RNA sequence: CAAGACGGACCAGAGCGAAAGCAUUUGCCAAGAAUGUUUUCAUUAAUCAAGAACGAAAGUCGGAGGUUCGAAGACGAUACCGUCGUAGUUCCGACCAUAAACGAUGCCGACCGGCGAUGCGGCGGCGUUAUUCCCAUGACCCGCCGGGCAGCUUCCGGGAAACCAAAGUCUUUGGGUUCCGGGGGGAGUAUGGUUGCAAAGCUGAAACUUAAAGGAAUUGACGGAAGGGCACCACCAGG
């Protein structure tokens, strides 16, 4: 639709990515 | 530097006896300040007003052009000055795969009011036909063309404009054109297009007493 | 397809065909006797009559001519020769 | 100051918005067409000529003139239409548009809307060459 | 109350009536508003009611369905009914240079493009939307996006090649 | 109110005309295709040089008119673009006779596929309509015949292929007849002749040089371009 491009064109990208970084006895 | 519109004065201009709805509105003038009279400026005004706007349950794609040219007081005396359908309605009424047959007539009345009438019709597709195109030839045209300017010659020139006017309200002539030239070739939309005023004749104040009431 | 005998068409078949394109060509008109009501005479006509036909006594119009096979009067009577 | 008329009926006018290529015309009238009550282009809104043929500045436009009906009682328009017509382009642009919008926006009854723009029977030759066109 | 008139003319009656649904529950639901199919006169008539507000909203929805006459999709006219700014606006193909027969065709081909390709490239480039009736073009979009989708049709009836507007509508965008 | 122009939409798988071309109504004028024909003549026919008729647009002479557009030209911006605008564009009367004037495809004839649309004429036929028409006739519907215009299709054969119902019926080569070509440049040049006021138009070489010039389709590649993804040996905020 026009609605939807013209939305996801003037907004931003959010969410999906994920960063693998980095007792009792 | 200071606002002519205090200066103006509001006026009231109604439609005349033939229409159930006779109030069509308010018309801003000048006073008069010795140079200029109101009455001469306000003695030629046209008003395009559509057919839904002068009778209750009409149709609203008719026009009539109503010329002003009378005084009495707060209230603007009009007359008929044309006919002519709106262009939504002439657009939305050309199709394609058929004819357009027009035609127009100058044709004096028996009051003097000399007027141009011109008519449309289209070709008609029967109900159980299947063939795309309802193409008329170029004689059942002809023939279709002096029917149409008979009729509406035949139903203009023997009466007055209230009752040329009372039969353009319903449109009788385009109904009876339609009636008519079903044995040449079948018609679709036929109307009176454009009712134009040639020729207007001497001024004459009673008859805008009748016309009114 | 690809086999049917020429020297015998169906009679269907062959009247469909164009005159000329028959087997051997052959005419779509005929001669027929026409009785005016206004008398008892008879005359022979041409079904694709060129030429408007009067009666002989009554001089009445018996065909008028058109595009292909002559307009007979309203009221006449008529029968194929042959 | 405006009509001696009561609180349930309002007045006509017309309204002739002209959608030209460069800006926008907003002439308003009365019902005859004679008298006239105001009009304000592209130019008197905004002081800039990129902004000229703006839906914004006949959004600003259609505002001030139906603010200024209603200061002076006329509170219902029929709309006429128009473009530049003629050899060139029939059709009512997004100015026309932007402005019968806005001043359907600001409260005021709207009544018929006709589209009046000057298409020809024939006309004469076009403004452009056998080559030329807009860009 | 107030009413509006939308002719239809006899090829949209069909995809107007297997569409229907999705016309009027996007004018009854969220804007409240009356409509009706007129097939004796074949107009579209809408209406207000008690239940309705936002007056502009009416315009709006019959910009809606007026979309939808000139042969744009449902959800583009549903476009026109979400967003504020958006804009309709048509011209002739000859009306920027005479072309006659066959190179009127050839012009409308160039404008859609191979499989429709070309087409598509400047709605998914400017964010518009683009019917291209018998001879006339109709560009749903924002202004500055209609202007852009216009000066590229403009062009590929300007009789330059498909290819080298392509390339340069994919980099006018980057403004 | 006026002046000239143009006849939009309807307007097409259309129609007409030898082609160029032709779209407001009405009247007049003389032609014509196709169809119908148990008319007439009786081989009168096909192709053709010179010449003749018309021949888009532009252009050259005499007038009339100049609404729009607009070569040249004058400005303003940056060859494109905008403002003004000459000749021209329009009409009459003489010229010039060229186009991608295309189907890039002499003319006449015979044989050879499908489907279902269209234009005109004719033939046969139930029905519905002309406010149930009171009979014919128009308008539709069904079928057929004849030439037309034009779609899609085809193991008809043909072709280098694109494609072609002719560009097929061709090494299994002969229905009749005209024009014209013989590798690419030199060169449409020089010269000779003809015509045209003129511009130019028709005809038109060789010496020498050269191994290519050219046609039809389809994708290998192809510096690149547009989207994503991951990374403190990349970045942001920092130490």
């Amino acid at each position: 639709p026009l609605a939807d491009q013209i939305l996801a064109g003037n907004a931003v990208r959010a969410g999906v990515r994920e960063k693998r970084r980095g007792e009792e006895y | 530097v200071v606002d002519p519109f205090s200066k103006k004065d509001w006026y009231d201009v109604k439609a005349p006896a033939m229409f159930n709805i006779r109030n069509i509105g308010k018309t801003l003038v000048t006073r008069t300040q010795g140079t200029k009279i109101a009455s001469d400026g306000l003695k030629g005004r046209v008003f395009e007003v559509s057919l839904a706007d002068l009778q209750n349950d009409e149709v609203a794609f008719r026009k009539f052009k109503l010329i002003t040219e009378d005084v009495q007081g707060k209230n603007c005396l009009t007359n008929f000055h044309g006919m002519d359908l709106t262009r939504d309605k002439m657009c939305s009424m050309v199709k394609k795969w058929q004819t357009m047959i027009e035609a127009h007539v100058d044709v004096k009345t028996t009051d003097g009011y000399l007027l141009r009438l011109f008519c449309v019709g289209f070709t008609k597709k029967r109900n159980n036909q299947i063939r795309k195109t309802s193409y008329a030839q170029h004689q059942q045209v002809r023939q279709i063309r002096k029917k149409m300017m008979e009729i509406m010659t035949r139903e203009v020139q023997t009466n007055d404009l209230k009752e040329v006017v009372n039969k353009l309200i319903p449109d009788s002539i385009g109904k009876d054109i339609e009636k008519a030239c079903q044995s040449i070739y079948p018609l679709h939309d036929v109307f009176v297009r454009k009712v134009k005023m040639l020729k207007k004749p001497k001024f004459e104040l009673g008859k805008l007493m009748e016309l009114h009431g | 397809p690809l086999a049917k005998d020429l020297l015998h068409p169906s009679p269907e078949e062959e009247k469909r065909k164009h005159k000329k394109k028959r087997l051997v060509q052959s005419p779509n008109s005929y001669f027929m006797d026409v009785k005016c009501p206004g008398c008892y005479k008879i005359t022979t006509v041409f079904s694709h009559a060129q030429t408007v036909v009067l009666c002989v006594g009554c001089s009445t119009v018996l065909c008028q001519p058109t595009g292909g096979k002559a307009r007979l009067t309203e009221g006449c009577s008529f029968r194929r020769k042959q | 100051l405006g009509p001696q008329v009561a609180e349930g009926e309002n007045v006509f006018g017309v309204c002739h918005i002209f959608a030209s290529f460069n800006d926008t015309f907003v002439h308003v009238t009365d019902l005859s067409g004679k008298e006239t009550i105001c009009r304000v282009t592209g130019g008197m809104k905004v002081k800039a000529d990129r902004d000229e043929s703006s839906p914004y500045a006949a959004m600003l436009a259609a505002q001030d003139v139906a603010q200024r009906c209603k200061e002076l009682g006329i509170t219902a328009l029929h709309i006429k239409l128009r473009a530049t017509g003629g050899n060139r382009t029939k059709t009512p642009g997004p100015g026309a548009q932007s402005a019968l919008r806005a001043l359907a926006r600001s409260g005021m009854k709207i009544g018929r809307i006709e589209d009046v723009t000057p298409i020809p029977s024939d006309s004469t030759r076009r403004k452009g060459g056998r080559r030329g066109r807009r860009l | 109350e107030e009413t509006r008139k939308i002719p239809v003319p006899a090829n949209r009656y069909t995809p107007l009536k297997e569409n229907w649904m999705k016309i009027f529950t996007p004018i009854v639901e969220h804007l409240g508003l009356q409509i009706r199919f007129n097939l004796k006169s074949r107009n579209v008539e809408i209406r207000t009611c008690k239940e309705t507000k936002d007056v502009s909203a009416l315009t709006k929805a019959a910009d809606f369905v007026k979309a939808f006459i000139l042969g744009f999709q449902v959800e583009d006219a549903l476009a026109l009914i979400r967003l504020d700014d958006l804009f309709l606006e048509s011209f002739e193909i000859t009306d920027v240079k005479p072309l006659k027969g066959d190179h009127l065709s050839r012009a409308i081909g160039r404008i859609a493009g191979k499989g429709g390709k070309t087409k598509f490239t400047i709605e998914n480039v400017t964010r518009t939307r683009i019917v291209l009736a018998d001879v006339k073009v109709h560009i749903l979009g924002s202004f500055q996006n209609i202007k852009m989708a216009r000066t590229a049709i403009c062009n590929l009836i300007l009789g330059n090649p498909p290819s080298k507007v392509y390339g340069n509508i994919r980099a006018v965008a980057s403004r």
